[PDB]
């Protein structure tokens, strides 16, 4: 409801990591 | 608590007469400093008050904005007739805030919202 | 006090003459002040100019 | 947005009926005494910690200079 | 105490003042001190003839 | 060049003097007091050759 | 007790008192200082030009 | 180092003097436009 | 993909040029000085520091606490000579020559 | 609309100028502390006009940059006036904005409904710092080289992508001609972003109007901007131009360093590296931490506790005229930002290591002892009541 | 206002973007000729972003300028893409604006109530010409020197002041390092004036809205900008980026001159001095007058008869769809601006001296035979009835 | 009309004698 709001909302945190290394490959860190 | 009551503490009975001195020279009350643009709940407490009480507030505020443009104070005849700390607003503002804490614990949309600037 | 009505008597009941007086009065005033700075300067410094060099013409 | 209904009476004179300049040098002894007997705890809080720190540094540097001399 | 030097005094130069100028006969003499004592090991390179 | 200038002077470089009164602090009283300031050292200081 | 703003619309008195803390008035029966007020504002409009 | 010092001290005396005349005009112009407000009388009805 | 190509092409042109990278490794020489003094010589765009420290410097130098170091390592490995020390003259802190 | 025309200032071609610059309603008791905002928009126009004419004679190359600035001072008609107006004019732009900010802290101008006006001005203060720093490198003297080395190498303490940050900012392995050429291109660009962020910062104030010295609701006594606050702003633009002319004609080098008249040499270091006077408080906080990665992490909480002032709430009194305790804390913070500026031009030694560690702590105790009067203060009308 | 909030796009922080870029009412029959105006605002942003990165590697000095442009092409990562996007991108910015202007002449978009929209765009066309000319000098080749000599000396035919104008523009007695340094400073400045004059040119159109292919009052059938004219403007930004990519990757030097690859030598003259293709029509009018002071005085009546089109009145029909005679004059003017561009790259000889004197006359007979249909045409409803 | 004519003329002889007042500069008078 409100759990499914965040249980969705933290995988856009991760859709954004599939995206955050998609072009830059930030390497050393 | 225990550090703000002026009839027990000595350094709160000198903070009290410092604001009382500074309010009398413009002829203001402490509740005239509450802005309906700062807090949207102060706008609602003033719509539930009688028209004659809100009109005396608007005339104390105009007399004081006129004294500070001219760089002067009230004459000392009129300064002995002033009552700061005589309130008109605190009880109606506590009632509006108590009704809002009940509409949130029980579900229900807010009655007025702030515009996003 | 009679020069104060008489100076407004003649010139500015009009708005193009007025712009003459502020442009042309900006000149007589700029030359009255450039003249006084250029004479207080050469009175504080006597014997220190370029034409006061005793050996000017003769280097050889 | 900008309306407060009001009730008042105002009177006003013309600019060319008053004295414009002489109200500056009017009671300057009285004007000076009002500003400095009301703003003397706001200058004891601005210059106080600066005069007292400059005194500490000049005393510290005058005792490690006389301890290095032979 | 000898790490930044000794402090120099203040001399009343003839070009110090709000309406004071250069002494042009002393500029004339100082170019002659430069060109005979100083120009053998120092350059100017910004000043033309 | 700068390399031939240090070689004729013991490694040290004599600077450019076209802005030397602006380049140190108190630059007019410093050049006067330096040129007329060569003294004898105090007791305990030794100088290189 | 009549309101002060009500007792002022009902009594048009011809003896008006202004606020005289910053400006004093020229007593009634004096000419207007309009020509003096123009010539002070010209000698600054000389300067901005 | 400073070959401009005489052209500079003579231009700065001309314009500090001329600008202290425009400061006397602008303080008269300010106090003339503000005198109807600074001397007005106002009656209001409120007491305390 | 079009936003991917453009942003990388604008940001990679600021990195380092092919002529800057061609001047990044070479071989240069020094001269001699006496034990305990200082003279520097240039390599690419920065100096090469210098020490041949004396016999009084064999003390107050290496036998100080190893556990009080910001990074603990023996003096014997930074030196390659028992009395010389000459290594690239830029401080690891902020790029200043001290 | 009306059926035929009237005053031409009420026409669509001049409505945005009429209702925002002529007829705009203003509180009638505004003092001269409300004058430093138009004074800062004049200082920005002076820097743009003077710099556009300076860039017609400047060469961004390491072999030619120092000699292009002496060519302006010596061979260009009036060129010494063009440089001294621009070097000293960046000090006037920072004096005026520093007195602007301390007005807003005394009268609590960041409060509701004016939070977006405060946060758009913290962005403006960040664009001013980057522009003045990046422009101090083009003269290419000994302080334009050893100041760009001390600051750009401070990003080498960031975790493990930070060694790739500094060699991408530099364009190489050191500060050199790749760095001087890109610092010139960014310096023509950033003043024009600063212009668009100042017009945006003024549209946010014309949604609610201005605050006043009493702190109250003011819609019952308001006059128009023209002629009343135009003629008292004009007294401020003439008193400013006198003060600015004693820095161009009679003391043009007092506010600088002599070491920027030596051409840049990367082999020796100057004895003392000191910035301009307006960077001295953040330079003393940055050198107060004995760890370097904790020094960059003490500059970012300066701009975080500034951006998070207007979001604490419970304070119905705004002005410090009626607040006697927070008024005494204002004069005790101003004595600390002037003591942090003194420390930032001293050697890093005793005793300036202890006197430079306590004022960074006192500077951060101002933003934590504001909200506690937001709790103890709201129980005043229930105790002092008569 | 309302008592509580609703859609966040109707909040004050995003009202100016909502009512002018999303909910703005648009005529429903606009064709693809109404698409070249947002395409020209993308071409201006490409020139600003590409030029800010080009200026991090360029040196404005006569001993160092030609070799800084070859250093970008050879040693900077992707630097050949940064130059070819900027040199060919100035040709795309002029193709798009030339098709924009000929839309407004066919459908008579300068007419009432839209006179201030036309006159703000004649100022934009003047700032574009000065910016492209002043920027063609920084590479400092043989055509960057002998084109700045032919144009700046043309002000030496203005009466008594004249020869004081040219030596103040030059900074000396010829084109040299004082001229290359001040042409660089003005070239960073003038694109940012061009930005503020384009936002002002759009506030004048959002006071009355847009014209339509029929020319009529259109307030009874109007839809919103999003999504309808956003998704058909997006078809135009992708068809443009294909056409722009056949000029960067497969033909990057077709639209230039080879003589700008020789470094600048003031002792010899090139055999033929020809400008870029988008300056060729005004270059043929300027060389058509056999007097030089009458050549500068034929360029200023080009920008006077442009600025004085929307002030002739009596024309109630706007669109050329319903006007069969003025429609045939439109296609006969377009054939003349393409014939004046051909003449401007030919030698000054026979027969191109007669064929280059008649099309400057036919070009000026378009702006005098417009208002005569503004008189003969308004007696049509009393005859054909 | 006829006032606006001459009132066009009075300040049309201002430009003439206001740009005849910023460049060529006989300055004793
Ligand atoms: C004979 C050719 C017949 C083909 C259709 C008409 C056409 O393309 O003629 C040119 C056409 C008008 O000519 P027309 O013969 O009078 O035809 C009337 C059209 O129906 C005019 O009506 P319309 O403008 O609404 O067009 C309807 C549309 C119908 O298509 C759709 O349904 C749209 C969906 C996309 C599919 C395609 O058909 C098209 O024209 C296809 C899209 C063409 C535009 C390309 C996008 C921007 C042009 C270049 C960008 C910058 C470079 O011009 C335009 O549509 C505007 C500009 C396109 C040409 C620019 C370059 C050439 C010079
Ligand atoms: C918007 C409308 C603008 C149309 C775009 C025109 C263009 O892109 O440049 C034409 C283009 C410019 O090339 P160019 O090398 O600068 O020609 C001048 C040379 O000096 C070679 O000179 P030329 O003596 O051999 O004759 C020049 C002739 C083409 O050269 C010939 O081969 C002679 C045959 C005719 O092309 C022209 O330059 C005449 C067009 C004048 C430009 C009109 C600008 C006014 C816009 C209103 O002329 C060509 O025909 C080259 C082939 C590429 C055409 C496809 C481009 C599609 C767009
Ligand atoms: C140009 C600058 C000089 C002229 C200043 C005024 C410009 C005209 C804009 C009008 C304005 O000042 O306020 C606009 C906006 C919404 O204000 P609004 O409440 O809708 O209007 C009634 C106000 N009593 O008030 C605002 O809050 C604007 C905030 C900035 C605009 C949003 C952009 C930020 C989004 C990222
Ligand atoms: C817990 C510590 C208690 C602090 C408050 C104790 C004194 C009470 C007080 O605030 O008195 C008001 C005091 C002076 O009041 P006032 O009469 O207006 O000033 C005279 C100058 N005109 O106003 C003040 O002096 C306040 C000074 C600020 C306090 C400094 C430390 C913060
Ligand atoms: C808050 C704004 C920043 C606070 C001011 C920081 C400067 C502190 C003043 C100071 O004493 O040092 C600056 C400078 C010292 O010069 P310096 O070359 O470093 O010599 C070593 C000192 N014996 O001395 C100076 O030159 C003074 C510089 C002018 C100061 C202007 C006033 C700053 C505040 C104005 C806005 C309020
Ligand atoms: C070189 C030059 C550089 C100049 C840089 C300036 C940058 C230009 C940016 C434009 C600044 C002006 C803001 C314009 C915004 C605007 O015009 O608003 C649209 C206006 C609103 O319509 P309206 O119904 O009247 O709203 C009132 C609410 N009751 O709708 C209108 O009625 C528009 C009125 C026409 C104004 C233009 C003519
Ligand atoms: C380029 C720099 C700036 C410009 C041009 C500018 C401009 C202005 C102007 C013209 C005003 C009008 C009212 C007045 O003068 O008081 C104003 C108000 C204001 N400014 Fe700025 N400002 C700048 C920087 C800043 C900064 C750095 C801050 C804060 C961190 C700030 C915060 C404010 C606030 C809070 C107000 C409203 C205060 C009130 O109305 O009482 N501004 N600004
Ligand atoms: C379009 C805007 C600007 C341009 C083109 C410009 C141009 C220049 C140029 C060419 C120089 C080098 C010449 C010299 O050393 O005097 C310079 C230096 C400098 N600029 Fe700017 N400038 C602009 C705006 C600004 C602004 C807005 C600021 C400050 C907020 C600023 C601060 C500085 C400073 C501090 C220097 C150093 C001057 C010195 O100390 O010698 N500039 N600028
Ligand atoms: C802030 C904006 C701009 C900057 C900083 C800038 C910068 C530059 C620079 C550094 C060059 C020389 C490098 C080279 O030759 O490729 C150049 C050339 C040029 N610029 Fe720009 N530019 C800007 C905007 C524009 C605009 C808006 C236009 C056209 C309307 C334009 C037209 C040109 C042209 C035609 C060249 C000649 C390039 C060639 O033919 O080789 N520039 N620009
Ligand atoms: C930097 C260059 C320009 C930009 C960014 C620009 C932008 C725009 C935009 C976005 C529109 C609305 C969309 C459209 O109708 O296609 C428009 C319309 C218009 N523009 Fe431009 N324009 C530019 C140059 C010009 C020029 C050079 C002229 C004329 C000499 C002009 C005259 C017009 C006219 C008459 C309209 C009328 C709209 C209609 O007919 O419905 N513009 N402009
Ligand atoms: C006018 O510039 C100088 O005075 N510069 O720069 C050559 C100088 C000269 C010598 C020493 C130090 C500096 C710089 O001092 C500081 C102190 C803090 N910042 C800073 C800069 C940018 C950012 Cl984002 C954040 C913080 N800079
Ligand atoms: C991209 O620039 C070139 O192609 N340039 O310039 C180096 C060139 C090269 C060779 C020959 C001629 C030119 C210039 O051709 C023209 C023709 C008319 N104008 C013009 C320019 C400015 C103004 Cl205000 C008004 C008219 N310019
Ligand atoms: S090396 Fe010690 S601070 Fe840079």
């Amino acid at each position: 409801i409100q759990p499914t709001d965040v249980k969705a909302a933290a995988m856009w945190g991760v859709a954004a990591a599939t995206g955050g290394l998609y072009l830059i490959q930030p390497w050393g860190w | 608590q225990s550090f703000i009551d002026p009839k027990k503490n000595w350094f709160a009975a000198q903070h009290m007469k410092a604001i009382s001195k500074r309010l009398r020279r413009f002829g203001l009350r402490y509740d005239d400093l509450y802005d309906p643009y700062y807090d949207l709940d102060v706008k609602e407490a003033l719509n539930r008050l009688p028209k004659e009480v809100v009109d005396a507030r608007h005339q104390r505020l105009k007399r004081a904005m006129d004294l500070s443009m001219k760089h002067e104070y009230l004459p000392e005849d009129l300064q002995a007739m002033q009552t700061p700390f005589r309130g008109y607003l605190q009880e109606m503002l506590a009632l509006v805030k108590r009704e809002k804490a009940e509409r949130e614990s029980l579900g229900g949309l807010p009655l007025y919202q702030r515009t996003i600037p | 006090g009679g020069i104060f009505e008489a100076l407004y008597k003649v010139l500015m009941r009009r708005n193009s003459v007025y712009v003459t007086f502020v442009i042309a009065g900006a000149f007589v005033g700029e030359r009255a002040v450039d003249y006084g700075v250029h004479k207080l300067w050469e009175h504080n410094n006597v014997g220190k100019r370029y034409e006061d060099i005793s050996v000017l013409g003769q280097r050889q | 947005k900008g309306f407060v209904p009001m009730k008042a009476v105002t009177y006003g004179l013309s600019p060319f009926q008053q004295k414009i300049m002489p109200g500056l040098w009017k009671d300057l002894p009285t004007k000076i005494h009002h500003k400095v007997s009301e703003n003397w705890i706001s200058a004891t809080l601005l210059l106080g910690p600066l005069v007292g720190v400059y005194s500490y540094v000049q005393n510290y540097q005058e005792k490690e200079k006389l301890s290095h001399r032979y | 105490e000898a790490e930044h030097g000794l402090a120099c005094p203040s001399y009343p130069w003839p070009h110090q003042g709000i309406l004071s100028s250069y002494d042009h006969a002393s500029i004339r003499r100082g170019h002659q001190v430069y060109t005979q004592v100083c120009a053998s090991c120092h350059s100017m390179s910004l000043i033309s003839y | 060049n700068e390399a031939a200038a240090r070689f004729a002077n013991g490694g040290a470089y004599p600077p450019d003097l076209s802005l030397i009164t602006k380049a140190p602090h108190n630059g007019q009283n410093y050049v006067f007091a330096l040129l007329t300031g060569y003294r004898d050292p105090p007791a305990g200081v030794s100088i290189r050759e | 007790e009549i309101p002060a703003t009500v007792a002022a619309v009902k009594n048009p008195s011809s003896k008006i008192v202004y606020d005289e803390h910053n400006h004093e008035r020229y007593p009634p029966g004096d000419p207007s200082k309009r020509a003096f007020a123009y010539f002070v504002l010209t000698g600054g409009r000389f300067v901005y030009a | 180092a400073e070959p401009e010092m005489e052209e500079r001290k003579l231009m700065g005396f001309k314009w500090i003097f001329v600008l202290t005349l425009a400061l006397l005009q602008a303080g008269y112009y300010r106090r003339l436009r503000w005198s109807v407000l600074k001397s007005r009388k106002l009656v209001l009805d409120v007491v305390n | 993909s079009l936003v991917r190509l453009l942003i990388l092409k604008f940001v990679l042109s600021m990195s380092a040029s092919k002529d800057v990278l061609a001047l990044a490794s070479l071989e240069v020489d020094l001269s001699s000085i006496e034990p305990g003094t200082t003279v520097t010589v240039k390599w690419r765009g920065k100096p090469v520091f210098i020490r041949r420290r004396t016999e009084d410097d064999i003390k107050l130098a290496n036998s100080v606490d190893v556990g009080s170091l910001r990074d603990p390592q023996q003096d014997a490995e930074r030196v390659k000579n028992p009395e010389w020390l000459i290594v690239i003259g830029v401080c690891t802190h902020l790029g200043c020559i001290p | 609309m009306r059926n035929q025309r009237f005053s031409l200032l009420k026409q669509p071609i001049s409505s945005t100028l009429n209702q925002h610059l002529i007829d705009y309603p203003t509180p009638s008791n505004l003092s001269y502390w409300w004058g430093f905002g138009s004074l800062a928009g004049i200082c920005l126009v002076i820097q743009i006009v003077t710099g556009v004419f300076l860039a017609m004679h400047y060469t961004p190359h390491v072999d030619l940059a120092f000699n292009s600035v002496e060519h302006v001072m010596r061979d260009v008609e009036g060129g010494w006036l063009l440089r001294y107006m621009h070097a000293n004019g960046a000090s006037m732009f920072l004096i005026v904005v520093h007195l602007h900010i301390f007005r807003g802290l005394y009268h609590a101008s960041y409060s509701s409904p004016r939070e977006f006006v405060r946060c758009l001005g913290v962005v403006i203060f960040l664009l001013m710092i980057v522009t003045a720093f990046t422009g101090y490198v083009p003269p290419w003297g000994q302080m334009s080289f050893w100041g760009a080395t001390v600051i750009t190498s401070l990003a080498s303490a960031i975790p493990v992508v930070g060694d790739t940050i500094v060699t991408w900012l530099w364009g190489g392995f050191s500060v050199d001609n790749a760095t001087l050429n890109r610092f010139f291109s960014l310096h023509h660009l950033l003043p024009f972003i600063l212009v668009g962020a100042s017009l945006l910062h003024l549209a946010a104030l014309h949604q609610y109007g201005s605050n006043n010295p009493l702190g109250v609701h003011s819609e019952m006594d308001q006059i128009s901007f023209y002629p009343y606050f135009y003629v008292k702003d004009l007294v401020g633009w003439v008193a400013f131009a006198i003060f600015f002319s004693i820095w161009i004609f009679y003391a043009p080098n007092v506010l600088g360093h002599p070491d920027n008249y030596i051409p840049a040499n990367p082999m020796p270091t100057p004895p003392h590296i000191v910035p301009e006077w307006y960077f001295l408080p953040i330079h003393a906080i940055l050198r107060s931490i004995p760890d370097k990665s904790g020094g960059v992490a003490a500059i970012a909480p300066v701009f975080i506790c500034l951006l998070a002032l207007p979001f604490f709430k419970s304070m119905y009194v705004r002005s410090s005229s009626f607040r006697p305790i927070h008024q005494g804390i204002f004069w005790l913070l101003l004595a600390d930002r002037l003591l942090l500026g003194w420390i930032g031009c001293q050697p890093v030694e005793a005793p300036f290591v202890t006197i430079g560690q306590i004022p960074p702590l006192v500077f951060f105790l101002f933003f934590a002892i504001t909200p506690i009067p937001g709790r103890v203060g709201r129980g005043i009308p229930n105790s002092y009541t008569d």
